[PDB]
């Protein structure tokens, strides 16, 4: 639930 | 942190109807959603827009529900918004008003919202509409002068906070334009500029600098081959996955180096949603500046086109662009 | 002497033009006929001299010589046809040049020439527009506009310029933004104006440019490149132009947003000039151009780089005036509200640092401008800080703003009456003048206090400009009667008659005239003139200005209010004076069934004469012409004053008759004819050798007049007194030709006698005279076309055998070309004995053997006659159906077909070598012998010497001949014959070879039949072609299926295949043909999408409709009927999806059903319906994105087209229809044209049918072409009783409010309840609505005209046909022309009638609606007398009617579906043919009985019209109309 996810 | 709440998608767009306001013969029959309404008939042009202003929301986050009003009247926005407050407290409540196949609003709130066959119904006051939803909100008004609305909507925030002493100010308003400039009537442009820049980034940014650029520096490549570009919105391995990238990050850079800390992180920080609005706000402002027009948020912010980083974006588009002939 | 005289001419000097002008005519009088050689140049040199005649050295010699040459050196009516101007060129002068020195010469030179035939002439040569369309709000406006543009568009505008421009910018200002729908008509002129005017007009016109760009704002962006080109033409640092200039640039800016980015870098170039080379008093003009600089905003994002330098330098030279430089600071300074100048700030520090020190003057502004760059700057200014505090402490420098500023970023924190009144002086008014100025008084009047602006705004323009106040005479009347009171327009009316009844003013009539045509278009009605509306004054005024259209408009008028027979007198005197003959019979009907010396002179002439001309008046054309009688006491100087003098007479009655048109010009053009003749008959004694060349030129000139016997009898009479009938039988023989009915009978016999010296009406048995063996031939034809046929066969007999001894007598070399004329003379005995024998005998077999030998024998004695060879063939025809016809009616009912075969073959074989030749020697109209040579081929073509016969006749005719019957040549490909097999793939193979568009349609359509011959041999064929040219084929075969698939589309099938199987489901319970209904659609869904629609179809619907396939597998494995109620919820679930849908889809995108088509560019094939080998080839280039679908019970759509020649082609695409039945109904209309066409009284009336194209793709499928603007009847008649508040229903309620249970009524109740319905309601709406969309009463007459006649052929063509049901939908009419168009042939023959429910009983459509919108007489008059004349052409050319319905009806493609209709088809074949026949020869009421024409088309009519037909007539097909 953050104001931005992602996968790298 | 705080969470949303399901979307209040109400639009008014009278498919067929110039509004008595206008007089138009350029061929700017222009696109909403990106669908021209004029080649299906009334029912599925208008279904067909509400559905695709849907997926344009469902794409930047999942929904709990939206509801949608294709239609009036005024008893229908009384029970969507207490449905919305029952389904409330302290989550926000987002609203949608477009307008465009109504009269230019007024210090009332003036609205074509009747059961009607062409009725000059009602001046639908913003004070009844902040009664109705008194919880936290977010407002998006698409119209001809919303700035109109957004002065309005403060002065009778301080009426209500003058009788109290005998949720306002905890809600956030973007405005298309100051409320004494027109949206441009321009051949190519779709007629939703403003929900477009706030919900499909991209595709505006890429056909903008397209149409706009004074002199290409890649030869070959028009608006046939970007409309064909392949990739997807959530794979960086792709040339779509990669501009939303650059531009996410382009973006919250600004808003990093201009704005104050406590606007930022209250901003791009406490929610998804706003921080998403508010990125594609700064597009919106420097896209519709060229315009005459000036884009108008209920916290003012410092002017952002100026920035130098902006030339980053269009280098990087460039060479995005360069790949695909 | 001539070439030198020729020479001079064509480069000569007026004196030398003169001379050698004189010099030719006198020579031409001398040189003659071998002169011809330099005429045909030396008249057009002549011609181009007398047409410029203000240029021409005394144009009365170039007259002169080119009636002596066309006199002297032998021209004939020729002249005109080689320079088809000449007789105009006459006429021209005779009118305008008003000098009678030559207009009488060249009224010498139309005689001279010889009166030309009006269809030989013919040959070789806004107000009302839309008042009734717009509310007058709308209208006031449009028309002045237009007046506005007529002055603009002219030159007299260099004159008047100024006013005319003022009027339209005040026009725009007055209408706000709905002015805009005017840019169209003003732009493209105004700026071309501009382009030619002098510079005093060019500054006004870019003012008021400006001002138009203002009041329009952004709609100008269209035009945004052309006044951009003038403004860099012209901006030639002409200090006013300057100015002017920059103004149209502020206002251009304003009125667009940020588009002007794309027009702005073409203007920098100039503006740069202006800031270097100024030289205007305080460089005041570079200070106007900073203003400007100053509205561009975020317009110079991209172009600070380049204007900021020079902006600088104005406020860094000391030298430069002060407002100059304050200007350019002030300048700088707003900039900075819209532009980042952070990259600029040394460049703009720098300039102001050293301002500060050179002047405290410009300080004070300088330190403003600094601090908003400061501002602007913010913390980025400290690197500067350090530098500028020197001088702001070195000078005095004080300034709260920057001082505050500075301090805060150092610490870190941010910042009508008279219309009336002088109409009344029409009482004082006495002369014409006086009533001149009184109509333009008033005229002007009226527009100055017009209510309208946009007409009280060309006031000032009407006190000149004449033509303009007329025109907006009657806009204004209207405007300013709509706001009077009774009292006023009382007043008005008497003026108005007071001004008509004064006296004949013809401005003031016409104008007046006009204006009460107005008032009976407008909303207002008519004028109350006195009573009734004044249609008794109106028309008399008509009836005096020649006005006859509105003259018989007003007197039919006065016909409606009751029948008077003084009113059926002047009816028949206006139709005289329209010349329609027509219909003054039929009022001489309607009367006859409702109601109980010159001449002298002329009598003698034909025989007391000296009296009789003595007393016709002497200063008459007549008495002239009967004076000049000099003519038989050769009194030639008296003829020739006498002439001198009628040609003056005559002068001025071709005046009074110049300009009605040539039909009247005509008579006057006899008249000059006779007096140029008299000259001739004069000269003719008085004359050399051309006294017989006059002869010849006598002859030829009748050749090019009318067929008119009494105007061949007045030249005869003339001719006489120097050439007896004895010296040219030729003339007098055609003479009593061209006579008809009671005329020929008696001139006829009058002439032979005459001819012959010999009275051969007594004593009726002597032997025919030997005398001019023409003569008696002409004599035996009267007899002929009598009571005689039996005495003309005999005498013909005698005659043929006196012929054969004169050519037996004729042997010899000079008489040689008479034995020649004597066997062209038996050959035509012999055909007429042929013709002859069988009328009187029949056909017998004791017959034919005589017939044929006459036949035989005229074609051995001629052999180019290809008629003889037609009879021959044609004979020989009959002659095998003949036998066959007599074995199927005696000895049959097969060794009797063997004993026929014996004969028949011997027949038959010279009947195909006949047909052939009889081909060969024609051209054109070979239609009727290529048929009856397809006939005998596929049905003899098997034996072995009709296949010989056959082999050698097809290798001898040129191929282009077969084109016309590719459409038959093809059906019978499945023939199992192999000689004619293997000859018609021959055959084709050769015509694809030089002809390939005329078969690549027929053909690969031909390729998709189901049955596998037709399969393989097209495609054999279609190889063939591919070896000459893969591409046509590839691409006739990838258009033709993706056009076809665009047709219909999925969801239609799946519609109509669902419903078909719900009525098999629940009504019949026929759950195998459930199935059988369905099948089909799901195999067809087994191919997968293959295109867009496909795609998302499949999507919707591809689940359900699977699942619905697995619960009918089920049902059929376990026999449980509820599977089948599961698949059938499945279905009707997708049912009903898609009858939701369909009405909302009103177009089709290409890129969504046919990708493929929508990328063909450059096609190699012709345009459907195109071809045509004699023409080049138009290709297919385009193919319109998107198609426009039709909303009706079918769902055809429009497909758009653009072809190489760069013109449109529009097509209705339509399936579900069999269309090869239209095709051949098409064929045959062309045949009855061209019949009609060849008949010269139907040629005069210019009778024919209208055609459109047809091109079928499949069985169920193809392209009709697109009609010009026309409309449907129904619409017509809705629109009209909507727009009137009429009830549609009316007929029908009135007869459900008697009869409630009507359709069960006894016939004669309910004969009873429909007549009495007819007669509560004035059922003549189509009238009304032809006279309200008229734009004048004689565009009205020849509409009606047009319309009735139109009627009339179709009426006779159909009724022949046996065209079926006909309603309001399938009838059309032309809005232009008023002619009809029929457009549904599927009840090709009377199937109509025997159908089991509601059978019809009317030959055709004739009711009460159509017969009231003809004249007022009724259906006598033209109607019935068109019904004559086209029925006796259908009655004489019966073989070619006959050839082509055969061949439709003997075809199994189309028979079969007629055979469905009725039934064998062997027979009832043969029924249809029968009762075509009976039509056709007068049998169809009577088999015993024959019938003549008249009686014919009575019974027809009686037919159609009776009400106890049309009481049993389906509602469908509303009889009550
Ligand atoms: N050649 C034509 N040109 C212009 N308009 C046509 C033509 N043919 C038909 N129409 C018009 O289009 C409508 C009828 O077209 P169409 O659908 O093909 O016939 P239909 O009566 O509906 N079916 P059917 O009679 O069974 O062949 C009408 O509105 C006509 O005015
Ligand atoms: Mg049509
Ligand atoms: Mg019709």
């Amino acid at each position: 639930e953050s104001q931005f996810e992602m996968d790298i | 942190r705080m969470k949303t709440v399901s979307v209040a998608l109400v639009l008014c767009l009278n498919v067929g109807v110039d509004p008595p306001d206008v007089v138009k013969t350029t061929p700017c029959a222009r696109l909403e959603c990106w669908i021209d309404p004029l080649s299906m008939g009334p029912q599925k042009a208008l279904e067909t827009i509400g559905a695709n202003l849907q997926k344009q929301y469902e794409n930047w986050q999942p929904r709990a529900r939206y509801k949608q009003s294709l239609d009036p009247t005024v008893d229908e926005v009384k029970k969507l918004c207490t449905s919305l407050r029952r389904n409330a407290k302290e989550e926000r409540v987002l609203f949608h008003y477009n307008g465009h196949g109504v009269p230019r609003p007024t210090v009332n709130g003036e609205v074509w919202v009747f059961n009607k066959n062409y009725t000059q119904y009602i001046p639908l006051s913003i004070y009844d509409l902040q009664t109705w939803m008194g919880s936290p909100s977010i407002f998006v008004y698409d119209c001809s002068n919303a700035g109109l609305i957004v002065k309005s909507f403060k002065q009778f925030a301080l009426q209500r906070e003058q009788e109290l002493e005998v949720s306002m100010k905890n809600c956030i308003q973007l405005a298309a334009c100051e409320a004494t400039e027109l949206l441009p009537m321009i051949p190519d442009l779709p007629a939703d500029l403003f929900t477009s820049c706030l919900t499909t980034p991209i595709k505006i940014a890429l056909r903008w600098f397209c149409m706009q650029k004074c002199v290409s520096l890649v030869p070959g490549v028009t608006l046939d081959l970007i409309e064909k570009i392949p990739g997807r919105l959530n794979d960086r391995r792709t040339p779509l996955g990669e501009l939303n990238w650059i531009f996410t990050a382009i973006t919250d850079t600004i808003a990093w180096n201009v704005l104050p800390r406590d606007l930022f992180q209250k901003l791009f920080r406490q929610d998804l949603l706003v921080a998403s609005l508010f990125r594609n706000f700064l597009l919106a402002e420097r896209i519709m500046r060229s315009y005459n027009c000036t884009p108008v948020s209920s916290p003012r912010l410092p002017p952002t086109y100026m920035h130098a980083m902006w030339q980053a974006w269009d280098l990087a588009v460039d060479i995005c662009l360069s790949q695909l002939p | 002497i001539l070439k030198a005289l020729i020479l001079k001419l064509k480069d000569p000097n007026p004196g030398v033009i003169n001379n050698v002008l004189a010099t030719i005519g006198e020579l031409a009088q001398v040189s003659g006929l071998e002169m011809r050689k330099w005429v045909d140049e030396l008249f057009i040199i002549i011609m181009d001299m007398l047409q410029d005649s203000s240029l021409l050295a005394k144009r009365q010699v170039a007259l002169w010589t080119l009636g002596q040459l066309v006199a002297s050196t032998g021209y004939v009516v020729e002249p005109y046809r080689k320079y088809p101007t000449l007789l105009e060129v006459l006429l021209n002068f005779l009118k305008t040049e008003q000098n009678q020195g030559t207009r009488r010469e060249a009224i010498r030179v139309l005689g001279l020439l010889g009166a030309l035939d009006p269809y030989k002439h013919k040959v070789n040569i806004e107000m009302l527009v839309n008042m009734g369309n717009l509310p007058l709000d709308e209208f006031y406006p449009a028309v002045s506009m237009v007046a506005l543009m007529r002055i603009f568009r002219d030159q007299s505008l260099s004159h008047h310029h100024t006013m005319v421009v003022q009027a339209i910018t005040f026009i725009f200002k007055s209408l706000g933004l709905k002015c805009v729908q005017f840019l169209p008509q003003v732009m493209p002129t105004f700026l071309n104006v501009i382009r030619v005017c002098d510079g005093a007009i060019r500054e006004f016109l870019f003012q008021q440019l400006g001002m138009l760009v203002s009041f329009v704002k952004s709609h100008i962006r269209p035009y945004m490149d052309e006044i951009v080109t003038l403004m860099r033409e012209f901006w030639v640092m002409n200090t006013s132009i300057q100015s002017t200039i920059i103004l149209l640039i502020e206002q251009i800016v304003v009125a667009l947003g940020g588009e002007f980015k794309l027009y702005l870098p073409q203007l920098i170039p100039h503006m740069l000039r202006v800031f270097m080379h100024d030289n205007s008093p305080g460089r005041i003009v570079s200070i106007k151009l900073l203003a400007a600089i100053q509205l561009f905003g975020a317009n110079l994002d991209d172009y600070l780089h380049l204007l900021l330098p020079p902006i600088v330098k104005l406020f860094d030279a000391p030298e430069a005036p002060l407002p100059s430089r304050k200007a350019a600071l002030e300048t700088v300074d707003r900039l900075t509200e819209s532009l980042d100048f952070t990259d600029y700030a040394s460049r703009i520090i720098h300039p102001i640092v050293r301002t500060l020190d050179q002047s405290p003057e410009l300080r004070s502004t300088a330190m403003d401008t600094l601090s908003s760059l400061v501002f602007q700057l913010g913390k980025k200014y400290q690197i500067f800080i350090p530098m500028v505090n020197k001088v702001l402490v070195r000078h005095r420098i004080n300034h709260q703003r920057y001082d505050v500023l500075i301090c805060r970023i150092v610490k870190g924190y941010t910042l009508s009456t008279i219309n009336l009144q002088k109409a009344w002086g029409a009482a004082r008014r006495v002369s014409k003048d006086d009533w001149l100025e009184w109509l333009r008084r008033l005229s002007l009047e009226l527009l100055k206090d017009s209510s309208s602006p946009s007409l009280r705004s060309c006031w000032a323009l009407a006190q000149a400009y004449n033509p303009m106040a007329r025109d907006l005479f009657n806009a204004a009347f209207v405007s300013c009667w709509s706001e009077l009171n009774e009292d006023q327009q009382d007043e008005l009316i008497r003026s108005i008659e007071l001004a008509l009844t004064s006296q004949d003013i013809a401005e003031v009539t016409q104008t007046l005239l006009n204006l009460a045509e107005f008032m009976e278009h407008s909303d207002k009605g008519p004028l109350p003139l006195r009573d009734d509306n004044g249609i008794v004054l109106l028309g008399e005024r008509a009836a005096k200005c020649r006005a006859y259209a509105k003259a018989l408009h007003y007197k039919e008028l006065e016909f409606q209010k009751g029948p008077t027979p003084a009113i059926l007198e002047s009816l028949i005197s206006i139709n005289n004076k329209l010349q329609q003959p027509e219909a003054a019979a039929g009022v001489l009907e309607y009367a006859m069934k409702h109601f109980g010396a010159r001449m002298a002179a002329a009598a003698a002439w034909g025989l007391s004469m000296e009296e009789y001309t003595c007393m016709i008046p002497r200063d008459t054309h007549d008495g002239a012409f009967y004076r000049a009688l000099a003519l038989h006491q050769d009194l030639f100087s008296l003829a020739q004053q006498c002439i001198d003098k009628a040609r003056d007479l005559l002068d001025a009655e071709l005046t009074a008759m110049a300009g009605e048109s040539y039909s009247r010009a005509y008579g006057a053009m006899v008249s000059c004819h006779m007096l140029s003749e008299l000259e001739e008959v004069i000269q003719y004694k008085l004359v050399p050798e051309r006294r017989e060349i006059i002869r010849q030129i006598w002859w030829e000139r009748l050749q090019g007049c009318q067929r008119i016997v009494e105007d061949w009898q007045k030249i005869l009479m003339v001719r006489s007194l120097v050439v007896s009938p004895h010296e040219d039988m030729r003339t007098w023989l055609k003479y009593a030709s061209l006579c008809g009915k009671s005329g020929r009978l008696a001139l006829a016999h009058k002439t032979l006698v005459l001819l012959l010296g010999v009275d051969p009406s007594r004593q009726l048995d002597h032997p025919l005279p030997t005398v001019h063996p023409q003569v008696t031939y002409a004599y035996m034809k009267n007899m002929w076309k009598s009571a005689r046929k039996i005495d003309a066969f005999q005498h013909m007999q005698h005659f043929v055998q006196t012929m054969q001894q004169q050519a037996q007598h004729a042997i010899a070399t000079e008489d040689q070309q008479h034995k020649q004329e004597l066997h062209k003379l038996m050959a035509r005995c012999f055909l007429k004995l042929g013709e002859w024998q069988l009328n009187l005998q029949g056909i017998n077999e004791s017959t034919i053997p005589k017939v044929l030998q006459y036949y035989s024998a005229a074609t051995e004695h001629d052999r180019s006659w290809y008629k003889a060879w037609h009879a021959w063939a044609v004979m020989n025809f009959e002659a095998v159906l003949h036998y066959k016809h007599q074995n199927q009616a005696r000895d049959e009912k097969k060794k009797v077909t063997e004993d026929l075969s014996k004969t028949l073959l011997m027949y038959t074989v010279p009947a195909v070598q006949g047909f052939f030749r009889s081909i060969s020697l024609s051209r054109g109209n070979n239609l009727q012998d290529t048929l009856r040579v397809l006939t005998l081929w596929f049905d003899y073509g098997h034996w072995p010497d009709v296949n010989e016969a056959l082999v050698e006749g097809v290798k001898a005719i040129q191929i282009d001949t077969w084109l016309q019957v590719i459409p038959q040549l093809i059906a019978r490909i499945d023939t199992p014959r192999p000689l004619v097999g293997r000859l018609i793939h021959q055959l084709l193979t050769d015509i694809g070879r030089y002809h390939p568009q005329a078969l690549i349609y027929p053909l690969t359509v031909a390729s998709k039949s189901t049955t596998t011959a037709r399969h393989n041999a097209a495609n054999k064929i279609l190889k063939n072609m591919c070896e000459h040219s893969n591409t046509l084929v590839q691409q006739a075969m990838m258009v033709s299926e993706e056009l076809i698939r665009v047709a219909i589309l999925w969801h239609e099938m799946w519609h109509e295949g669902l419903e078909e199987a719900s009525r098999l489901y629940f009504g019949e319970r026929n759950v195998k043909g459930m199935f059988e209904v369905l099948e089909p659609l799901h195999a067809m869904m087994e191919r997968g999408p293959q295109t867009l629609k496909e795609t998302s179809f499949n999507q919707a619907y591809g689940r359900d409709l699977m699942e619905a396939q697995e619960w009918c597998r089920k049902y059929m494995k376990s026999g449980n009927v509820k599977d089948l109620t599961q698949a059938w919820d499945l279905y009707y679930h997708v049912f009903r999806r898609i009858s939701k849908q369909l009405p909302q889809l009103t177009s089709l995108e290409l890129q969504y059903v046919s990708p493929k088509l929508l990328m063909c560019r450059d096609l190699e094939l012709a345009v459907p319906g195109t071809y045509d080998p004699n023409q080049p080839i138009i290709r297919i280039q385009s193919i319109a994105p998107s198609l426009q679908v039709i909303t009706s019970k079918q769902r055809p759509r429009k497909l758009t087209l653009m072809g190489s020649n760069g013109h449109e082609f529009v097509f209705l695409l339509k399936g579900h229809e069999d269309l090869r039945q239209d095709e051949r109904v098409m064929q045959l209309f062309g045949l009855v044209n061209t019949l009609l066409a060849n008949d010269p009284t139907s040629l005069r009336k210019n009778l024919s049918i209208q055609r459109y194209a047809v091109i079928p793709l499949s069985t169920n499928s193809g392209l009709i072409g697109w009609v010009p603007h026309c409309d449907t009847l129904h619409a017509l008649i809705r629109d009209y009783r909507e727009k009137k508040k009429i009830l549609l229903n009316i007929e029908h309620r009135i007869m459900l409010r008697m009869a409630p249970d009507y359709d069960h009524l006894t016939l004669m109740q309910k004969v009873e309840v429909f007549e009495h319905a007819v007669n509560n309601t004035a059922g003549d709406d189509l009238a009304k609505l032809l006279w309200l969309k008229s734009p004048s009463s004689e565009v009205w007459f020849d509409r009606r005209t047009n319309y009735t006649r139109s009627l009339a052929v179709m009426s006779m063509v159909g009724y022949i046909l046996g065209l079926g049901d006909r309603h309001p939908s399938n009838l059309m009419l032309d809005r232009l022309s008023g002619k009809i168009l029929h457009i549904d042939f599927g009840d090709c023959f009377e199937v109509a009638m025997t159908r089991e429910k509601f059978p019809e009983k009317i030959p055709f459509r004739l009711t009460r609606m159509l017969t009231n919108a003809m004249e007022v007489t009724g259906l006598d008059g033209n109607y019935r007398i068109t019904c004559h004349t086209v029925m006796e052409v259908l009655r004489e050319h019966k073989d070619s009617v006959m050839a082509v319905l055969e061949a439709f009806v003997y075809d199994p493609l189309l028979n079969w579906r007629l055979m469905d209709t009725n039934t064998a088809l062997n027979k009832k074949a043969i029924q249809i043919i029968n009762r075509v026949r009976d039509k056709l020869t007068g049998r169809d009421f009577s088999h015993d009985d024959t019938l003549d024409v008249p009686t014919q088309v009575e019974l027809l009519i009686k037919q159609a019209t009776s009400h106890e037909n049309l009481c049993q007539c389906y509602i469908g097909w509303c009889p009550f109309w």
